């Protein structure tokens, strides 16, 4: 039983047989539920994807910060973002120090990055669960693939 | 063991950091900046939580205020005063209606 | 003098700024690059953080 | 004698041009443009067939929708001043090969659709048969191979023509072949003589040196001015040539370099003087590495790397002198059509004649040719159209957009009529001579207004500068209220400091300037431009230097004006033939305009020429003036 798992065609990847497929629409009136959202710039910098770049450029940098820093003040509770790796993490937050891009978000929302080491990551949750249900809801900047992406 | 602290030297260290001593390090850097080579040109300590300094004091003072908003007439006069132009037909004025 | 900082500094108009030739305005205790022709201000310090 | 050609159908002049004897079939169709509205608001605005050979389309609410629609229907003829309010005019002649690639028997069936149960006339509906769309496109042949686009009519009316007289397929869409690579002149000449237009598209296989073919540029592209601009001249690897519109006070020699690297070709810039030279090669510095790997400056006494690169600055075809340039044009000439035969960059054609034309095309074998003029005419003609040479006209830009965005200073036009001076009036109609022409220049009247004006941008600090088309007429203007002037007949180490006075390092706030010292180092750039003679020569060279010299107070402007701009015109001087056709020009600009006769403040000022004695002492001066006070050659 799983949700993610919605792409069949690669499914043979463990060679076992599997007759019983169905997928699931799940009817629903209103489809206030959800809301997938693209953004992808298109004809007008078109500068948005770093899969093989560093700190070389500094157009998709300031596009993360400048989306992030409206949408801080828009959603009603937390965020919860998440990034590609480690690497492109760090080189996102390190060049929002000089533009000043960083600085702006810790005016409304809490600031919450995960760390390496697993004895500071779970004080680091708790300290954002105690936030955002008793003050404003904080922010999370992690990684897809971290410690907060198993399973909260 | 010092050797292979830095895994790959090929000079003797340029400056990693200091560790033990590192209570004089702000010493070094805060007299090179006072003297002429100010800027950039510094270090710390890669480890514990590094250091910095140059230029960082406060300021305190109790004075000012008293007369300082009629100051501002003067400076906005060496700009230009909103009006229209004289305007004159020499012959039948308005009515407003 | 009379110890208050008065006297507003001179106002330069036309400063370029990264092929931007808007307008930098000196009041009084603080800085505004004024962009051309509006009543908001881009550049927005004072006299201390420079 | 003995020149009796073809053309001669218009025929309107006169006060009663009554245009209402031929119409054929137009009444009757006239009932069914009235009733179609009465439905729905959908059902109406039609196209207005005319017996002539023109339609009015929508034009009242262009918005977004209806903006797309003209744009098909303007890739036939000419491209009229189309972001408008009255009516979009809409032909069929010469650029309908060139434009799209869509046939024309598509096109008539929507306009069919818009008339609602009507046909436009018939005239115009067999005419759509003449220019198709064809082209060459060199590849792996080394030469040429002849595949055009997906379309079957662009090639089935071409047969009879040239393969009849000679072969082509003979090496190893319906591609072609190469025929000895000699025979290729004579083929731009069978083509033309009968109806339909060729059009060689991109794509090339020979004289590489740049490395590879993607050198090295940032893929984040900006400024949407030039990426619209950008996907409409090459946006789907054809050529389609033509005249683009964009901003002067943009960057003009900007999107040149940005679509250079989009097409691929190894360009060539030919620049239209010496400021021309600078100011191309400033974007392939920060933008290129062209600067230190392919330059090269033909022009200007530099000849960098003549073997070795084809990326150059020339200025047009100026060097090719008779007798005194032999063997210095010989090696420029010759050189250059064998290493080079990519793009023919072109900025400011309309003042340029046709006979330069002729010799840009004989030293240069370009197969493509690039307009970049935000004009939209020519010399101010409209009986005669010469941009069939060097590319007609493509598309323009929305000056709506353009100027409410931060692209162009808001300029309010405002005309300033002032009466004449009946001292300097009696003279004019009294001689037959051109030294009446500093008359009315002279106006008494005129310079308390001019100098009015000054002083009233003069507490406004503003840059402003006196517009003159008369050499030795702006001295004095400058002399008797005590500030800088240059002109033409000075020095050039003079000027090199006064220009850096105004921009760099300045130090003097009001100087007078001519049609030399605005294209030739340096552009002027400043705010406020005053006119004072308005019947000279260059009729359409000031239309240029409106966008170039009005720039904004910034550069990113939001929605409120600042920018001046008034225009001093004498009265009763035979000076509104003139004055008349510059209203055509502003309103397709975007601009205010106005007309102020009545300054209103000019007398109660502290300003000169108050009594009539410092008036009389002028007439004395100026007629005795020697007209031939002008440069010093023989």
């Amino acid at each position: 039983t799983s949700g993610t798992l919605s792409p069949l065609d690669i499914y043979p990847k463990i060679l076992d047989f599997h007759p019983v497929t169905m997928a699931t629409f799940t009817m629903t009136l209103a489809r206030v539920c959800l809301c997938p959202m693209i953004i992808g710039r298109g004809n007008d910098q078109v500068a948005i994807s770093s899969k093989f770049e560093t700190r070389e450029d500094i157009a998709v940098i300031r596009n993360y910060g400048n989306l992030l820093l409206e949408m801080s003040a828009v959603v009603p509770d937390g965020i919860v973002a998440f990034f590609t790796s480690y690497q492109y993490m760090e080189s996102t937050v390190a060049s929002w120090y000089e533009q000043g891009i960083l600085e702006n978000i810790q005016r409304n929302k809490l600031l919450f990055i995960e760390t390496q080491d697993g004895a500071e990551t779970s004080v680091a949750l708790e300290k954002y669960q105690e936030a955002c249900e008793n003050g404003r809801g904080a922010i999370l900047l992690s990684v897809a693939r971290g410690k907060v992406s198993e399973g909260i | 063991v010092n050797l292979a602290y830095e895994i790959l030297e090929p000079e003797p260290t340029e400056i990693p950091a200091l560790k033990q001593s590192k209570d004089h390090a702000a010493t070094t850097a805060g007299a090179a900046s006072l003297a002429g080579g100010h800027h950039r040109e510094a270090w710390a300590t890669k480890g514990p939580s590094y250091e910095d300094l140059y230029t960082q004091n406060v300021v305190i003072n109790m004075d000012d205020q008293e007369d300082l908003h009629r100051a501002s007439l003067e400076g906005k006069s060496a700009k230009e005063r909103p009006i229209w132009l004289r305007e004159s037909t020499v012959q039948g004025a308005y009515g407003s209606e | 003098m009379a110890t208050s900082s008065e006297e507003v500094l001179l106002i330069v108009k036309k400063v370029r700024q990264k092929k931007q030739d808007g307008a930098l305005y000196l009041m009084a205790e603080r800085i505004a690059w004024a962009p051309e022709g509006k009543d908001r201000f881009t550049i927005s310090h004072m006299y201390a953080d420079i | 004698p003995g020149n009796d050609p073809q053309e001669a159908v218009p025929s309107a002049a006169g006060k009663q041009v009554d245009e209402s004897g031929t119409k054929v079939d137009e009444y009757g169709a006239k009932d069914y443009r009235l009733q179609m509205p009465l439905k729905d608001d959908h059902t109406s605005r039609p196209l207005w067939v005319a017996p002539d050979g023109h339609i009015f389309l929508e034009a009242f609410s262009p918005v977004y929708k209806y903006a797309q629609d003209f744009l098909v229907a303007i890739a036939e003829p000419v491209c009229r001043p189309t972001h408008v309010h009255e009516y979009k005019l809409t032909a069929y002649s010469l650029y309908a090969a060139v434009s799209v690639g869509l046939q024309t028997s598509d096109i008539t069936e929507y306009l069919r659709k818009l008339s609602k149960t009507g046909v436009p006339d018939g005239i115009m509906q067999f005419i759509k048969l003449c220019t198709v769309s064809y082209g060459k496109v060199k590849l792996v042949l080394k030469h040429n191979r002849y595949f055009v686009e997906s379309c079957h009519p662009d090639v089935i009316q071409h047969l009879l023509q040239d393969p009849v007289i000679r072969e082509c397929r003979l090496r190893n869409t319906v591609s072609f072949e190469v025929k000895q690579e000699m025979i290729e002149e004579l083929q731009k000449r069978c083509i033309h003589l009968e109806y339909p237009l060729l059009a060689e598209y991109d794509f090339r296989n020979d004289s590489v040196n740049p490395d590879i073919n993607i050198d090295l540029k940032p893929t984040a592209v900006l400024r949407p001015y030039q990426e619209k601009s950008l996907r409409k001249m090459f946006g789907n690897g054809r050529a389609r040539s033509g005249v683009i519109v964009l901003p002067c006070g943009a960057g003009k020699s900007l999107v040149g370099v940005t679509a250079a690297c989009t097409v691929r070709k190894r360009c060539l810039v030919l620049g239209n003087s010496a400021v021309s030279v600078e100011q191309w090669k400033a974007q392939f510095k920060m933008w290129s590495t062209i600067d230190d790997s392919q330059i090269c400056r033909f022009t200007s006494d530099a000849k960098d790397k003549p073997i070795g690169c084809s990326v150059a600055i020339s200025t047009y075809s100026m060097l090719g002198h008779t007798t005194k340039r032999s063997w210095e044009a010989e090696r420029v000439m010759e050189w250059l059509k064998t290493q080079e035969w990519g793009l023919m960059i072109l900025d400011e054609v309309h003042t340029i004649p046709a006979k330069m034309f002729r010799r840009v095309l004989t030293i240069v074998q370009a197969h493509c040719k690039l307009g970049l003029t935000a004009t939209l005419v020519r010399e101010d003609d409209k009986i005669v159209d010469l941009n069939f040479l060097i590319g007609p006209k493509l598309y323009e830009a929305n000056w709506m957009e353009l100027q409410n965005n931060g692209y162009i200073a808001k300029v309010q036009c405002a005309e300033v009529w002032c009466p004449m001076s009946p001292e300097f009036y009696r003279e004019y109609v009294a001689i037959k001579t051109k030294k009446r022409i500093l008359l009315y220049t002279m106006n008494p009247n005129k310079f308390r207004a001019c100098q009015f004006l000054i002083k009233f941008h003069e507490r406004r600090n503003d840059k402003i500068i006196v517009f003159a088309d008369n050499v030795f007429a702006l001295k004095e203007y400058a002399i008797r209220l005590n500030k800088p002037y240059i002109y033409g007949p000075t020095s050039q180490g003079e000027r090199m400091q006064i220009l850096q006075n105004f921009k760099h390092n300045p130090k003097i706030n009001t100087i007078f300037i001519s049609k030399v010292g605005d294209t030739s180092f340096d552009l002027p750039e400043a705010n406020v431009l005053i006119q004072i003679s308005s019947h000279g020569g260059s009729r359409r060279q000031e239309a240029q230097r409106l966008g170039r010299v009005l720039r904004a107070k910034k550069g990113m402007v939001a929605e409120e004006y600042n920018a001046f701009f008034y225009s001093l015109v004498s009265q009763d001087t035979q000076e509104m033939a003139y004055s008349t056709k510059r209203q055509r020009f502003l309103v397709d600009q975007g601009y205010s305009f106005k007309v102020i006769t009545k300054l209103a403040g000019m007398e109660e000022e502290d300003l000169a020429f108050s009594t009539k004695e410092e008036q009389q002492q002028l007439l004395q001066k100026v007629l005795a003036a020697t007209d031939l006070d002008a440069e010093e050659e023989v």
